[PDB]
């Protein structure tokens, strides 16, 4: 029989000399041991081809060698101990010397293969390593690099790691990359690359909803907000794809996902003292006709709110901020919303958060002066308040439109 | 429709397979009988072949035509060693030796038009009519040779080599198993 | 047993769902058996007649198990197909109407790596398909577009092909395609990426020498020879890299390599024209102090004269170029040849030409006023005339000395 960690073992000597990608391994592995043990029938029987395949086939997960660490592991170990070091040559960061550029990006030109290339534990571990010790290098190397050729491949290196794990999400979170991140933003919006990447890490950055320290809204408080505002009202000259206004919608709805409330809210009093919001209000609406959340880019399992949901019902939370919407904009805001109220099921999260966002309209916008849909709400919301169904947020669901009534009398009355 | 087609199929003159032996005014030896006539199927394809490239339609009315295709076909592989000359001394120098080679007759595999020539035979058909397309191909060469190049200054003229690329009906004697 | 084909059937299976490199493919195929067999030798019995199977060049390399065509081969066809159906649609390709540029540089990108990821001996085939019309037809569509996103990838595919097969070079050089970019070098300045790249295809299929049609001279000649001297000499302002200048030194040497006879050469009309040439001058020289040959880039059989000893041996056939110089790099000139041929041991071809460039150098320019490195010179003449080894180049070599001492006895110590 066949040492029983053969498999372990092919699994990185493929990717030694092939240089495939980890997932494309498992294949290239599982193609060639597949194809033999069918044309050479004499060697299925003998436990050798069927054990290569069961190898292969870890109990759940399992790459674990007979012996010394992977080659991946290796380069992971000689690529954050050079950084590590080049971070804290006091002597050659300022006041530099020999010409280290070029060997730099070759090192985060590796490092970026690796977490892209490699098996996820073996990254994972390895950041996690002495409680996030060289995730916080780069981010301390970042913030005083600056060179913008090398900047931008840290920046994609941060990418690759947010969608590693939470934690490195939350430890980025914590960290000073992102108030350096609307700093540089702010004030140099020359490189339409690195201000795209910037845009994007921080709705990467964010998308986990957690708090951060107070000292980040010096920066990460209105007057970004107003910035942000300003490049989806009108744009930068340089942003000849037109991408800028897609990814700065996506990080006005990233930055309030964790923000408790309306009334205190950074963002929302940047609407509120903003000129005009034509543009921002229309593209709000077409995220919300679809119903889809741009923020959840990564598959981790904790998932916070519907972050356009969350986002209105913050905007509606105040009459200052329910006057971003022209007419025939919030004409078109309750015809979806009516709509999506409808067509979900019982015992859906996110019925109960269009159910609130009606609540929200309901109860700040001029609605009963124009009552633009109301037969077709009261309606629904007769079958909402009727429905015997019994799981404990359909429950939710027949309280809040029990609140909404109570509130508003013309709900729930009779059909004209 | 109507492509230009070969005039002097005389009913004296022999066939061998499917190609008509014609007359050839010329001093390389061969089978055939010395022409005396001005015009010459040599001459019927070269005067012709300027005109003749352009159609994408050819019906065979006998084996004169089948012989007279054969030397635009020809013609238009002759231009392709002439137009790198340098000076007509090279080009006339240079088509001799182009003649020569052992090019595939009617049914010998690579021949380009196979439906439509038969093999010959036997020994006294085949070795004549190898006897007479060789000394068809050195003449055709020399009679380019003598008015593509330019008195001026021997430059194989624009006017004649613009034709290279435009092979009769995409028929290639090189034919295509190479 | 083995079923014997078992090796072709497994290295096309893993490139199909990998997308490996055909070599990496190859090794992948070799490590895995080879590690198992290794782990339990008594798979040798089935593993040991695999690898063996696998251990093909083109003797039946790629044997089908029956009837089946390689991934590789089938995208080929489809794509030199399409290529060609769209060639010939002469009412999009003069009176545009669809959006045609995303498909094409979608099937030009997929080309591309297929010349380059698989076997080579299938991308051979499908290009001489059919007297090389999948080659020609590609040709034409590139005279004819005038996309400068669709132009450049179409470049990088003539190069890969062009590195296939000295066939295939020789049909390119034939083509239309060598006047096109030199056409488009000389009005299109301002595509700096274009440019070079054109600079590198076009001396990319001269590098084999072959005789060119003469309407190509109409554009290729003296006008567009002074037009890359100037590009050497004084640069582009929009180069940054400086690749031009190299770039522009290789492709005068490749096409310089296939001329003839010296006095009529087109190349050497615009030296003597050209208005103090220099950085031209002292590029060269570097080149022959190391003594490689930038023109030699692929590996095709019948190797082609060295290039550069070519285009000097050229240079100083006349006096009017032999002037070019500086009187300080020609003292370097006359040191650097007298090394090499003092250096080289008996018989190497290369012994003969630099002989034969310092035969030229003494004939046309003022040698004997100035007499450098002459008693060296003398000596190893001295020698090689004395050398008693019997092999032709080594005769060859003994004979030139003969020839050129006898026109210059002052070379024989009289």
């Amino acid at each position: 029989a066949v040492p029983r960690t053969i498999g372990a073992e092919l699994m990185e000597l493929v990717r030694r000399n092939t240089g495939l990608s980890h997932e494309l391994c498992r294949v290239a592995i599982g193609i060639i041991v597949g194809h033999i043990q069918a044309s050479v029938p004499a060697s299925s029987p003998v436990m050798e081809q069927v054990l290569l395949s069961l190898v292969e086939g870890k109990d759940l997960s399992m790459a674990l060698p007979s012996g010394q660490v992977c080659h991946d592991q290796q380069r992971l170990e000689v690529i954050f101990a050079d950084l590590a070091r080049r971070k804290d040559d006091a002597q050659q960061r300022s006041w530099a010397l020999y010409e280290d550029e070029g060997v730099i990006r070759c090192y985060l030109e590796e490092l970026l293969h690796i977490l892209t290339d490699a098996d996820p534990e073996v990254c994972k571990k390895m950041c996690k390593r002495n409680e996030f010790e060289s995730v916080l290098a780069l981010v301390a190397y970042y913030q005083m690099e600056h060179r913008a050729s090398l900047r931008l491949l840290l920046l994609k290196c941060f990418g690759a790691m947010c969608s590693l794990d939470a934690a490195i999400i939350s430890t980025l979170v914590s960290s000073v990359l992102p108030v350096e991140l609307a700093r540089d933003m702010q004030t140099d919006t020359q490189d339409h690359q690195k201000l795209c990447y910037s845009a994007l890490i921080l709705a990467m950055v964010f998308s986990m909803g957690e708090a951060v320290p107070y000292a980040h809204y010096e920066h990460l408080g209105t007057p970004f907000a107003q910035f942000l505002l300003n490049i989806v009202e009108d744009g930068l000259p340089l942003d000849t794809t037109e991408q800028l206004p897609d990814l700065c919608v996506n990080l006005l709805l990233a930055l309030n996902l964790h923000l408790p409330a309306a009334d205190q809210n950074v963002i929302m009093a940047a609407l509120s003292k903003h000129a005009n919001v034509k543009i921002f209000s229309e593209k709000l609406l077409l995220l919300l006709n679809r119903g889809d959340d741009p923020v959840r880019i990564f598959k981790h399992e904790p998932q916070p709110p519907h972050s356009v949901l969350k986002f209105l019902q913050d905007v509606f939370g105040s009459p200052a901020t329910a006057a971003i919407f022209y007419h025939t904009d919030m004409m078109a805001l309750i015809d979806i919303t009516v709509r999506h109220i409808a067509d979900l099921s019982p015992g859906d999260k996110l019925r109960m958060e269009y159910l609130s966002l009606m609540h929200a309209i309901v109860r700040t916008t001029p609605y009963l002066q124009h009552r633009h849909r109301l037969p077709d709400l009261q309606a629904i919301l007769r079958r909402i308040l009727n429905e015997e169904e019994t799981s404990p947020q359909c429950q939710m669901d027949r309280m809040i439109v029990r609140e909404m009534c109570k509130e508003f009398l013309v709900l729930g009355e009779a059909p004209s | 429709m109507p492509a230009y087609h070969s005039s002097l199929m005389d009913p004296d003159t022999k066939l061998i397979g499917n190609m008509a032996l014609l007359p050839i005014r010329s001093q390389f030896k061969g089978p055939a009988p010395r022409e005396t006539k001005d015009t010459d199927i040599v001459d019927e394809a070269i005067y012709y072949f300027k005109a003749n490239v352009f159609f994408k339609n050819y019906e065979i009315k006998n084996e004169a035509d089948r012989t007279l295709i054969y030397i635009t076909l020809y013609i238009s592989e002759c231009l392709k060693k002439l137009q790198k000359c340098n000076s007509k001394s090279q080009g006339e120098k240079e088509m001799y030796t182009l003649g020569i080679t052992n090019f595939p007759i009617p049914g010998e595999p690579g021949f380009p038009l196979n439906a439509i020539y038969a093999k010959p035979a036997n020994k006294q058909e085949d070795e004549v009519m190898r006897a007479y397309l060789q000394q068809l191909r050195q003449e055709t060469g020399l009679r380019l040779c003598e008015k593509v190049f330019d008195p001026q200054n021997d430059k194989p003229s624009k006017w004649w080599t613009c034709f290279v690329k435009r092979q009769f009906m995409n028929k290639s004697l090189s034919g295509p198993g190479q």
